[PDB]
């Protein structure tokens, strides 16, 4: 008869906020934030929050919550020929939770290494350092060469990652076995958050949601109470101005506020489905972005306390210690200025934990919306258990995942994360906010608007679903496809082809919405305007 | 025995471009930074860019963005710097430094190159000897010398006797008018080795490449 | 980018005495600071590095400190040898700047300019010029005058002075006092007469010679 609903308000409250804050918030924004005016990169990220983040947050939070359908099953209420977006979609998840996880692998088995007493990436004396392999607590007067390296850097690049061992994208394999196990207990700790369905994914939450805020606060003061941690910060908050005349920086900004918000993907929408229809959609989407980006903004200072006392310890222009923009901000950098401080199991502990909470629940969200999709879509031929499906998911993606567990795994994760998933989410994205305001109308919907919350949407609010959001998407989209980045990772430049593999996962993607399109309009008898008219017009 | 060899003297017409070698020896050239730095006459020192020479990684100055253009040879171990568009400014004292990456000091530097950019003619220096009168006081010390007037560019070399012996020379600074280099230099030699010996002075243009020697004769 | 402002351009110490040069930057600088001595004709050698660290071979008379923005360069026992043009310069921020540079001059007791004036030789006759040459040895400091005199007037047209550099031995000064005349009319003068005021003495050095053969 009917849909489960939420056992509180909090837990979705947190489980959409959860699902929002994740790696990217920590590390991704303040790199972006210190290379790109600095402290003046606040005005361009706030603008594209409340003219493109907010909208297309609210307005995919508020769909959910009205129809309270999946990411599949909405679209046959709405205009069924893109019915293929919930598809499209469901193969972007298989691509997604693909590398998505084994970064959370790589914390989980630096997690694992740090209950001994003696970290393993303070020392040179293992069994995977190099020659080159120069530590501290070693000969005064050192002096670096082009070919030495650390021994975070060797922990990372030749142990957990084994990336050593492959040439590149031609030869990867095989696999390794650690993270292998690893990334096996992350889909274990998943499957019993998710099995049970929204009962268990709005009580694990609790946990992985409110962790990583207690370990920033320590590693807040901490960093704060080390030594030459202004430097980190003023090069944080230092003015650029000059930054803001470069039409770069917008687009950077609009496309960091787009995918740490994550609209368009139906996560906020199956959350949503599950919860009172009279319940206030404006707050909530309200309160949990403007926590999203508060979290990345505290973050930043996480980050920037302990860069400075490396560029202090070190010999300053954070630049120079944090020219590497990725995990190894993270892996190494940041590992290695925990090593050389008192406590350093705690502070290593906490670290990898908080990253390891920071992903997961935004991987029970990210899967928790294709499940709910398409239990909606194929109900009670699905639902008949929901642990059945739950599991058939989580093997597939372990399979799916082989491919990232390999020693040249890494090189595989940037192209999937930035030559494939990224160009296709925004793809679908922009559908469905050309789809909901051109042709669902957006007139309707301020007045289902309307009929929930009891008023309707504002001017504001209107003017950015009609115009803005869909421009806002659509800038990015164009912006990425006339000039895609050079790609580069652990000094090795990605070969000319690899915008040519991603491209072919990228649409390989969403082959699914045009001829899903062409299905239904090769599937309905008479005119095509009729055909379409049963196509446009929402099921009678 | 790091030794760092660059090329000799360069004199290029504005407009044209120019290229200074740099040949390393005495250490792992695939292990340290290569550098150069420009030191215009009576300026400062100004870093023009380095370059990594297992990939050729190069990493220009943004006053010299366009300017410079920094290759590397690992076959020879040799690093080069192409300098296009050449003007009044670019005619200084160019270095190659080593210098490791961290902590970013310059321990060893090359020995310099003169690049003069002018239209002006390569002229060849006019080598005229200066030897004391007939009438002058034989004293403890007689003091001898030759003449050098009208050259381009300022690449000239006074040497005496093949170096041996030169503890009491001075050299007096060359001066430009009229487009051509003028010098002159002096050497202090006890009455006990004059006449007697053979002193003779050598004045070489690398520019020109002639090199014309004169004996004093009083 | 980063400006490394050395606010005294030259500075004068004599052989024995304790010299320091400072260095000011833009912003603040930690321990990122080196010290480079360059020898008039020589390309710059690294002494210091690190504001403190002494670089192998470097004698131990040169010594470092600072950290922040003011650092300082100090000399012990200034040899003669210790003439050369100093440079500090930043290590931490791209791009890597450097100062204006402190040419240290040394001070030292007054010394008599050795005059001595020399007639064209044949050589330049049979080209046709002929320039009478006025040297002055060994003297400090570099201020003194130089008074031409073809037959008692006081020639001031054709007149050259080239002072050099500092020496490295015994710290005196040497210039040229160059007379380029033509040779129509040296071959209408006989005795040429040049002069050098000097602060040594109050009478200022004269030296003739004779045209006719010496
Ligand atoms: C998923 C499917 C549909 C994508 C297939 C698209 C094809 C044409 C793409 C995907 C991967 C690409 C290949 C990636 C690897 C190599 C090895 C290299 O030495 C030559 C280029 C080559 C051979 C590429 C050719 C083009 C390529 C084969
Ligand atoms: C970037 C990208 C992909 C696709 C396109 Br189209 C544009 C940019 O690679 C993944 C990603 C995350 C963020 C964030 N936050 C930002 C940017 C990207
Ligand atoms: C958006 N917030 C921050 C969480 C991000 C996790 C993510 C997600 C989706 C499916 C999964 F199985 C696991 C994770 O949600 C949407 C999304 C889009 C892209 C792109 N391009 C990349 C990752 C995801
Ligand atoms: C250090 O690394 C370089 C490449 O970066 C490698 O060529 C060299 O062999 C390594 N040193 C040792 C002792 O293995
Ligand atoms: C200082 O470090 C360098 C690094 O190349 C080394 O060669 C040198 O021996 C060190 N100094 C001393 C005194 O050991
Ligand atoms: C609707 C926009 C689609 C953008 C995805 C990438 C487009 C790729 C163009 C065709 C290249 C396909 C290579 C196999
Ligand atoms: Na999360």
């Amino acid at each position: 008869g009917e849909r489960e609903t939420w056992g509180k308000k909090v837990d979705f409250l947190l489980s959409v906020i959860g699902y929002a804050v994740d790696l990217g918030n920590v590390w991704r924004f303040p790199y972006i934030c210190a290379q790109n005016g600095g402290g003046a990169f606040l005005l361009p990220y706030t603008i594209m929050a409340i003219f493109g983040g907010i909208p297309l947050f609210y307005m995919e939070l508020a769909l959910g919550q009205y129809h309270r359908n999946g990411c599949i099953s909405i679209w046959r209420k709405i205009c069924p020929i893109f019915k293929g977006i919930g598809y499209a979609i469901c193969i972007i998840a298989f691509y997604i939770a693909s590398y998505y996880n084994t970064i959370m692998a790589w914390a989980l088995y630096y997690l694992i290494s740090s209950f001994t007493d003696q970290l393993p990436w303070t020392s040179c004396k293992n069994s995977w350092n190099t020659g080159n392999c120069t530590n501290y607590f070693s000969e005064d007067n050192i002096t670096w060469t082009l070919h030495s390296t650390s021994p975070a850097e060797e922990f990372y690049t030749r142990h957990v990652l084994q990336i050593h061992r492959s040439k590149g994208l031609q030869d990867l394999g095989g696999i390794s076995w650690q993270l292998a196990l690893c990334i096996m207990l992350i889909f274990t700790v998943i499957y019993f958050s998710i099995w049970k369905g929204v009962k268990t994914s709005g009580k694990v939450v609790w946990v992985t949601a409110t962790f990583p805020y207690i370990a920033l606060s320590v590693l807040l003061v901490r960093g704060a109470t080390l030594p030459g941690a202004w430097r980190g910060v003023l090069f944080y908050l230092k003015p650029n101005w000059q930054k803001l005349l470069e039409t770069g920086v917008w687009i950077d900004a609009a496309a960091q506020i787009f995918f740490s918000l994550g609209p368009g993907f139906g996560v906020l929408l199956a959350f949503a489905s599950y919860n009172k229809f009279n319940n206030n959609c404006y707050q909530d989407a309200l309160v949990t972005s403007v926590v999203n980006c508060m979290t990345s903004f505290v973050s930043g200072f996480v980050i920037f306390t302990v860069l400075g006392y490396m560029a202090e310890m070190r010999n300053e222009d954070v630049s120079e210690v944090a020219k590497d923009a990725g995990p190894s901000l993270l892996f190494i950098t940041y590992a290695e200025a925990i090593a050389n401080m008192p406590a350093s199991t705690f502070f290593a502990i906490i670290f990898f934990l908080m990253l390891i909470t920071l992903g997961l629940d935004s991987s029970f969200a990210g899967l928790e919306g294709v499940i709910t999709a398409v239990l909606d879509e194929f109900p009670h031929v699905w639902a008949k258990r929901r642990e059945r499906f739950v599991l058939a998911v989580v093997i597939t993606c372990f399979f799916g995942s082989l491919v990232t567990l390999t020693f040249g795994g890494a090189y595989v994760v940037k192209l999937l994360e930035e030559y494939a998933t990224g160009p296709a989410v925004l793809t679908v994205a922009l559908i469905e906010a050309v789809a909901v305001s051109w042709f669902y109308g957006i007139t309707q919907f301020c007045r289902d608007v309307k009929e929930m919350l009891g008023f309707s949407p504002g001017w504001f609010w209107r003017i950015c679903w009609v115009a803005i959001s869909p421009l806002f998407l659509l800038f990015i989209i164009a912006s990425f496809l006339m000039s895609p980045p050079q790609l580069r990772l652990f000094q090795y430049n990605y070969p000319y082809w690899s915008i040519i593999l991603g491209y072919a996962i990228g649409t390989s993607s969403f082959i699914c919405i045009p001829t899903y399109i062409a299905y239904r309009l090769i599937i309905t008898p008479g005119t095509f305007k009729e055909r379409i008219i049963k196509s446009i017009t929402p099921e009678t | 025995e790091v030794q760092l060899q660059q090329s000799g003297p360069e004199l290029v017409k504005p407009g044209a471009s120019v290229k200074i070698s740099c040949k390393a020896s005495g250490y792992t050239f695939t292990d340290y930074y290569m550098n150069w730095v420009k030191q215009s006459h009576g300026k400062s020192l100004e870093w023009i860019g380095n370059i990594n020479p297992n990939n050729g990684g190069t990493s220009y100055n943004q006053k010299f963005k366009g300017k410079a253009t920094l290759t590397v040879d690992k076959s020879s171990t040799t690093a080069y710097m192409e300098l296009r568009s050449l003007t009044s400014e670019d005619s200084a004292v160019y270095y190659c430094t080593r210098s490791p990456v961290r902590p970013y000091y310059f321990d060893y530097w090359g020995q310099g190159t003169t690049l003069t950019v002018s239209s002006a003619k390569t002229t060849p220096p006019s080598v005229y000897p200066l030897a004391p009168g007939c009438g002058d006081t034989t004293g403890s010390s007689v003091t001898l010398g030759c003449l050098v007037k009208g050259y381009f560019p300022e690449s000239v070399t006074v040497t005496w006797n093949s170096g041996s012996l030169s503890s009491s020379v001075h050299t007096f600074p060359a001066l430009l008018q009229s487009g051509l280099y003028t010098m002159s230099s002096s050497v202090t030699v006890p009455s006990s080795t004059w006449p007697s010996q053979t002193v003779t002075c050598s004045v070489a243009h690398p520019a020109s490449s002639t090199t014309v020697d004169k004996k004093l004769e009083p | 980018d980063i400006v490394m402002t050395q606010s005294h351009k030259f500075m004068s110490t004599s052989v024995g005495d304790r010299v320091s040069i400072t260095c000011k930057a833009s912003q603040d600088v930690s321990t990122a600071v080196a010290w480079y001595q360059q020898k008039p004709g020589q390309s710059p050698k690294l002494l210091i590095y690190s504001a403190s660290y002494r670089y192998t071979g470097v004698p131990d008379r040169f010594t470092g400190s600072g950290s922040g923005t003011d650092f300082t360069f100090t000399i012990s026992s200034v040899q003669a040898e210790d003439l050369a043009v100093y440079y500090c310069q930043q290590h931490y921020s791209i791009p890597r700047t450097f100062g204006g540079g402190t040419k240290l001059e040394i001070k030292r007791a007054d010394a008599a300019p050795t005059v001595s004036i020399f007639p064209p030789s044949s050589e330049q006759l049979t080209s046709g010029g002929a320039s009478v040459v006025c040297f002055l040895n060994n003297f400090y400091p570099k201020d003194i005058n130089v008074k031409w005199k073809i037959d008692g007037s006081e020639r001031q047209n054709g007149v050259l002075n080239s002072w050099t550099d500092q020496d490295s031995k015994d710290s005196t000064y040497s210039m040229s006092s160059t007379l380029t005349l033509t040779k129509d009319e040296y071959e209408r003068h006989n005795s040429y007469t040049c002069e050098a005021t000097h602060k040594t003495s109050t009478s200022p050095i004269v030296k003739s010679f004779n045209r006719n053969e010496c």
